């Protein structure tokens, strides 16, 4: 019971951090194909 | 800096949108070249952006390495002969830290003036030395 | 009379076993999911494989052979094509690629 | 630290890192030296360049005084790596990563 529960516990632990991790690579893939466009704005008025 | 008035009004004015002699697919470069195309039309004058091109080239060749980084059009004199659309879209580039797509945008506004003015270009692709002979 | 070939744009970046073209303006444009020749010599071409169309006008290539030889900056002509294979009985007892290179 | 020139200004602090923005005509900082970043007239935070970007914007790794580390201060840059006393007459005292006492 105790080597399970312990096996329980990492798993669970390692579970939670690999769906993070996942949902976060996913998250930075989608930012870093954004491009940033050229400014339509009055540069010279400053 | 103290843009013309027609500048200006075209900056603010969507010609992004507008027609032109080719069907260009959208891009950074291709925005300063559709300005430039639409400020020069306006007068009828389309080498004098070629020029402006010309002595760019000339001059970066002169620059210091990574010139574009630091580079400050307003205070480079060799650019201060270029005409009002060639400068305005400089600085444009400058605030925007885009300078290195002079070439391209150079390369697409020749191509919509060579579309206007009914060119077609044939490029020649040959040694290095063995351009003398190009009969055939 | 003579074989034209409709060229595409330029290599642009290469990561790996994948790469990056760049139409030149004012050209007929690739299909997707077509085959493309990257012209690495005057006689010789890497084959490769269109699977991004972006809005940007850069194309995403699935390099598939002779990749040692590909480089940036280099022509890319476009055959219009999907990829065919041979096929037949004539083919049975032989060891052949993806391409139908034996 | 000897300082030599500056090499920009500090632009944005998340927490313990930091990154400069280039000084005018981009004197550029030599890679994992260490820049002292002036948070007051007369006193100096250490910070390890970890990257340089294309732009020209250094990445900081803030070392100490990071609550005295602002926005739009001057960074000077050293010209060497991270050196420390060494020898006997540091035996018997408390030191920290960046040699203080």
């Amino acid at each position: 019971q105790q080597r399970t529960s312990s096996l329980y516990n990492k798993t669970r632990q390692f579970g939670i951090t690999a769906a993070l991790i996942e949902i976060l690579s996913a998250m930075s893939s989608l930012e870093g194909n954004a491009m940033k466009g050229v400014r339509r704005n009055k540069f010279w008025e400053g | 800096y103290t843009p013309p008035e027609g500048l200006k009004k075209l900056y603010a004015s969507d010609f992004e949108n507008s027609k032109y002699p080719l069907n260009i697919v959208p891009s950074d470069s291709v925005l300063f070249a559709k300005f430039l195309y639409k400020a020069a039309e306006e007068k009828g004058n389309f080498d004098n952006i070629l020029s402006d091109f010309q002595k760019i080239a000339a001059a970066a060749s002169k620059l210091p390495i990574f010139w574009e980084r630091t580079a400050v059009v307003e205070k480079i004199p060799e650019f201060k002969q270029l005409s009002e659309p060639t400068f305005f879209t400089l600085v444009w580039m400058q605030n925007n830290g885009m300078l290195e797509l002079i070439q391209e945008v150079a390369e697409v506004y020749e191509t919509f003036v060579n579309a206007k003015q009914k060119k077609a270009v044939a490029k020649i692709f040959v040694a290095p030395g063995g351009e003398k002979n190009v009969e055939e | 009379f003579f074989k034209t070939t409709e060229m595409i744009g330029y290599v642009h970046s290469i990561d790996g076993t994948i790469a990056t073209l760049i139409p030149a303006p004012g050209n007929p444009g690739v299909a997707y999911n077509t085959i493309i020749q990257i012209q690495v010599s005057p006689t010789t071409f890497a084959a490769g494989l269109v699977f991004n169309l972006e809005k940007d006008g850069r194309i995403g290539i699935i390099l598939m052979d002779n990749i040692t030889e590909v480089q940036s900056g280099q022509k890319v002509m476009a055959t219009g094509q999907l990829l065919h294979i041979p096929v037949g009985a004539g083919v049975l007892g032989k060891v052949v690629n993806p391409l139908g290179h034996e």
